[PDB]
């Protein structure tokens, strides 16, 4: 299950 | 630690740190910027979130590797000791982020866009605490995550369109919370499906660029639904 | 910092840190192990080298990103200040490694395998210092790299077969030194070609597993020769 | 030009 990767602006 | 550096310089250096893939530095620059006491712009909120998501993401991946080794070993003290060290460091980063949100980003956030963004962060960092918590305050940590996500959901459903990327990402992450943390897979599936369907019905209102932003997150919702059903 | 932890526990934790991709931790555990004062085994030398190569590799990649941005900006002070910060941190790690080699890994290394390994490390970390050095002690740093690599080469050619992986990796890295640092591309090409050819002629002596180890590094020599010619 | 990657034990 994937959350928002959220690791690139 | 960053008290002597100008706010604008901290922001500039956070952007450089991202380009250099120096996420610990990026997080320290953005913590310094928050501690200047001024509200954050949309772009600045994203820099804060990206920095800490990368830092805690690496810690979580390491904790999972070590937890797996430790569980296999229980089927010397070093694996447990080192998993504990990484766990304490992870908890410290989550506590730092939660402390920035509590002092004083959330209370100063009056627009729906900023308040939802910060409450989603609060849910996420309590969720990361819950991933490593065992029994004693596991329940209270889980409830803190749930409460933050629920307040963010309530605001987002009143104040944002169903395609808004923050509203979509909030719903995605709250669905992961339900599935992975709260042992509520049916609630996770229901939330992901309703979110996807309501966004689909609102795509017609969007420009080409907004369409791309919203459909990217919708695909993540679909990816989870495919894995869960 | 690691003085209270057993040597064997530091080694165990360095292996766990590698699996968790926690290379800063891995380097700190291996520094603690070196500082126990005992010589390192082959496996332990590799853990020390892997840890620091990962740490300094990330610093070098960041320094190159920032140096490129700074050079474009020269065609506020923040880009230079941040490049300087990363540069100082990189220099500190290289000085730490060089200090472990000088106190006292090299002087206690009597077998050719260990002495060549440590002298190759010494050449590499002076080479990384040379990559960021400007003018004043650039020349002396370059000569320190060259001297370490040359002593390692002299021992390796007397004491190891031409297919030995450390001998091959030493020659590869010394050729990169010639090409990238010493402005001697012809020396780089000559060294890579002679090393490759002498290894090829010795492959017949090897087992299947040794053959795989040696040919992997030979391909790296070939890859550079293809890029340089 | 590539040196020994050297980043995996
Ligand atoms: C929780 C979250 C994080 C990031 C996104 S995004 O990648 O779609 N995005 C960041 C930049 C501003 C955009 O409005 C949203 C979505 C949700
Ligand atoms: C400088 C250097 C580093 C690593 C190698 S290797 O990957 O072939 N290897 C490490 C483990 C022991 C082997 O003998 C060599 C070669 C050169
Ligand atoms: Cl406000
Ligand atoms: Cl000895
Ligand atoms: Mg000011
Ligand atoms: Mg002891």
């Amino acid at each position: 299950a994937g959350s928002i990767p959220g690791r690139r602006s | 630690a960053m008290g002597s550096m100008e706010r604008a310089s901290l922001i500039q250096k956070a952007k450089l740190a991202e380009q250099a893939e120096r996420y610990e530095d990026m997080a320290a620059f953005m913590k310094g910027a928050v501690e200047k006491g001024e509200e954050l712009s949309c772009e600045e909120r994203n820099l804060l979130s990206v920095a800490y998501k990368n830092v805690v993401g690496g810690q979580r991946a390491a904790w999972r590797v070590l937890s797996s080794i430790e569980q296999k070993s229980n089927e010397g003290p070093e694996v447990r000791e080192y998993r504990e060290k990484v766990e304490t460091e992870l908890q410290g980063v989550c506590d730092t982020v939660l402390g920035l949100l509590d002092s004083h980003l959330i209370k100063e956030a009056g627009d729906a866009e900023s308040r939802v963004f910060y409450l989603k962060m609060k849910g996420d960092y309590y969720r990361y605490l819950a991933e490593v918590a065992t029994g004693d305050d596991k329940k209270r940590i889980i409830d803190s995550a749930r409460s933050a996500y629920q307040e963010a959901m309530d605001i987002s459903k009143k104040e944002m369109p169903p395609t808004n990327p923050i509203r979509l990402g909030l719903a995605l992450n709250f669905s992961v919370f339900h599935y992975e943390i709260a042992n509520s897979p049916e609630e996770a599936i229901s939330l992901a499906k309703t979110t996807f369907d309501e966004a689909m019905a609102d795509l017609h209102t969007l420009s080409e660029d907004s369409y791309k932003d919203s459909t990217l997150i919708m695909q993540l919702l679909r990816d989870n639904l495919t894995l869960w059903t």
